[PDB]
């Protein structure tokens, strides 16, 4: 069973953020996006990540022949009120396809 | 006569700092 | 062939670089340089 | 078919005495 649904974000919650930096895979680098909407607890009663929070992540390895998507992971998020948590998740496209 | 975590093995390696020791004049 | 033998042997020659004297060159100090032990400032008395 | 370029050679037309004034380090 879950501990407290009012302060808990389960796996598979969908965070919608807008990419800040233009992405070029020629070198292993670092990314940045800002959340665009408030993100609630799975109970849907508390705003846990204030909209506009900053998200930092990275990638590596470049592509391989024929591959059409690069795989980025997001390291650390920041709520403008000072909250920092280490979420480690795979970056996706607008509809959530890998990479 | 005598007396006697470390993941991102590519990136997190390319960000390896390179410090150089300072010098002092003489 | 003979051409192939000659070329395969004498193709890898490092290019030689010539630099004129009196050109401007610049140094990018890579390490902090201290002088506290060799220099000192004293005020010049007025008049 | 190519040689090391020689460094700029100065022209020899505008000839002037170098010392317009006596230098002070001569005590002059």
């Amino acid at each position: 069973r879950l501990g407290n649904r009012d302060m808990l974000i389960t796996q598979g919650t969908q965070l919608d953020c807008v990419l800040e930096t233009r992405l070029v895979t020629t070198q292993p680098g670092m990314t940045t996006c800002h959340l665009t909407r408030d993100v609630y607890s799975t109970s849907g009663r508390v705003v846990l990540l204030d909209r506009g929070s900053k998200v930092v992540g990275f990638y590596q390895g470049g592509l391989r022949q024929g591959q059409a998507r690069i795989f980025v992971q997001w390291s650390r998020i920041e709520t403008p009120s000072g909250v920092v948590i280490n979420l480690d998740s795979p970056g996706t496209g607008p509809l959530g396809e890998a990479g | 006569l005598t007396a006697g975590g470390g993941g991102g093995g590519e990136l997190a390696e390319k960000l390896q700092p390179m410090r150089l020791s300072g010098s002092s004049a003489g | 062939s003979a051409a192939a033998e000659a070329l395969r042997n004498s193709i890898n020659i490092p290019p030689t670089l010539y630099k004129n004297q009196g050109e401007r060159v610049n140094i990018l100090v890579a390490r902090d340089l201290d002088f506290s032990d060799v220099y000192s400032l004293e005020s010049i008395p007025t008049k | 078919c190519a040689s090391a370029p020689k460094p700029k050679q100065p022209s020899d037309f505008n000839r002037e005495p170098v010392n317009k004034t006596v230098p002070v380090e001569i005590q002059r």
